């Protein structure tokens, strides 16, 4: 299926992914795509954070749905 | 009177601090400059410690001029505390270049508030040890770092269509539309309907109570949402630039004064300069021009810059647009005098009387030499 991931710069992203697949597994995706370390990643659907265990259909997440990115600030 | 003489009176009443160390010392790397200059910097209680000389090093690069490292680090730090991604700041509108803080910002990083006293933090310390930020914010940035109040006119640089929109119902009876006190935005693929005041969503706009609401969507717009982020930003620029002190500006002359580029593109001062006198683009002497301007350092390129236009900050949008004394007067360099003699420079047109010399390592010697007696 397709999914997109919009990020705060307007800019869309395409991913071809499984609904099989975990978070990890699509952090994985952008980072090949737009070059990002995953562990830099925070992903939104329905204004909720995507954990990196639980799949896409664990969220309801189908084709043509639409995530958010945001990278991450480590504080501390 | 004018800016310059601001300038002066500004940088004279920044007291310098004599209970601090001689330096600033910075060991960062540039892959994780955002994180390694959060924690140095948030590291220390005391803000008077950034006042202090900056000596910063990256990835133990060692020997290279301070200034011209410090000037490297406020460009890269520049485009990280300023990259949306982070969803600190971002663009105030599509296609437009500007910058405003985001007001979801405690929605993509619980600590924004303290990279938001941060981000103040630098910008103080760009002021205080007079380079700049690379980027721009919107006015009302400026005009609220001035405690300045933000009306409707404010609205049209940064969106004029909702600019448009507003003026529409000041100067029409919206009654009839059924508008109410609430207003709509969409966030991380989801609608919320803000109340712009109690009891909101029942309120509905006529002609007797626009004026209040156009009042409140203003204010929602730019001051309301990012109050706690602003603040946070204030309190780190004026832990090094006195609040007070810097009311002598407007919103104009406060955006040049932390804003702008420090050092040249080499590129695009060659593409648009001019020759005289029988000079040209492929003339040996000013190919070793060039090829001196190349491998000069950011510190000697920007000394030439000023040795040529009297002034050291680049124009914007390029030397396309480059300016004179009196009109657009282009960068120029013309053949003038004798190998025996020192380049000569006249501010006023922008131009350099460059001898043909017979070397490359002459050009060298001369050229500075000239631009270390006028310092």
């Amino acid at each position: 299926m397709q999914i997109f991931v919009k990020t705060l710069t307007g800019k869309t992203i395409t991913l071809e992914v499984e609904p099989s697949d975990t978070i990890e597994n699509v952090k994985a995706k952008i980072q090949d795509k737009e070059g990002i370390p995953p562990d830099q990643q925070r992903l939104i659907f329905a204004g909720k954070q995507l954990e990196d265990g639980r799949t896409l259909s664990d969220y309801n997440i189908q084709k043509e749905s639409t995530l958010h990115l945001v990278l991450r600030l480590r504080g501390g | 009177r004018d800016y310059k003489r601001k300038y002066e009176f500004f940088r004279r009443k920044l007291k310098k601090q004599n209970d601090i160390p001689n330096k600033f010392e910075m060991k960062l790397r540039r892959a994780t400059v955002l994180e390694d200059s959060y924690r140095r910097i948030m590291g220390v209680k005391r803000a008077d410690f950034l006042k202090a000389r900056l000596w910063i090093e990256f990835d133990g690069e060692k020997g290279l001029d301070y200034g011209g490292v410090a000037r490297e680090w406020f460009f890269l730090i520049s485009k990280e505390m300023f990259n949306p991604y982070y969803g600190l700041f971002e663009y105030s509108a599509t296609d437009n270049y500007t910058l405003q803080i985001n007001p979801n910002s405690g929605l993509c990083n619980e600590d924004h508030l303290s990279y938001f006293k941060f981000i103040g933090r630098v910008a103080g310390m760009a002021v205080y040890h007079g380079k700049l930020l690379d980027g721009f914010f919107i006015r009302p940035f400026y005009k609220m770092m001035l405690h300045k109040p933000i009306t409707l006119h404010d609205m049209e640089s940064v969106d004029s269509e909702y600019y448009n929109s507003l003026r529409w119902i000041l100067e029409n009876d919206p009654t009839e539309l059924d508008l109410r006190f609430i207003i709509d935005e969409e966030l991380f693929g989801q609608t919320h309907q803000h109340e712009l005041k109690n009891g909101g969503s029942e309120i509905v706009v006529t002609n007797k109570n626009k004026k209040e609401y156009i009042y409140l969507v203003i204010q929602w717009r730019f001051v309301n949402r990012i109050q706690k982020q602003m603040a946070a930003f204030k309190e780190g620029f004026f832990e090094l630039i006195p609040q007070d002190l810097i009311k002598i500006f407007d919103e104009n002359e406060l955006e040049l004064l932390m804003c702008g580029l420090g050092d040249v593109d080499v590129n695009d001062w060659r593409e648009h300069t001019k020759y005289k006198n029988g000079y040209s683009a492929n003339h040996q002497v000013i190919q070793w021009f060039w090829k001196a301007v190349l491998m000069m350092d950011s510190e000697k390129r920007i000394r030439l810059l000023q040795f040529v236009t009297g002034t050291s900050r680049v124009p914007m949008n390029g030397f396309a647009e480059l300016y004179g004394s009196n009109g657009p007067q282009s960068f120029t360099v013309e053949q003038w005098g004798t190998p025996e003699k020192l380049p000569r420079a006249h501010t006023c047109f922008n131009r350099l009387d460059l001898p043909p010399y017979e070397s490359f390592e002459e050009l060298w010697d001369k050229l500075q030499m000239a631009i270390e007696n006028t310092q």
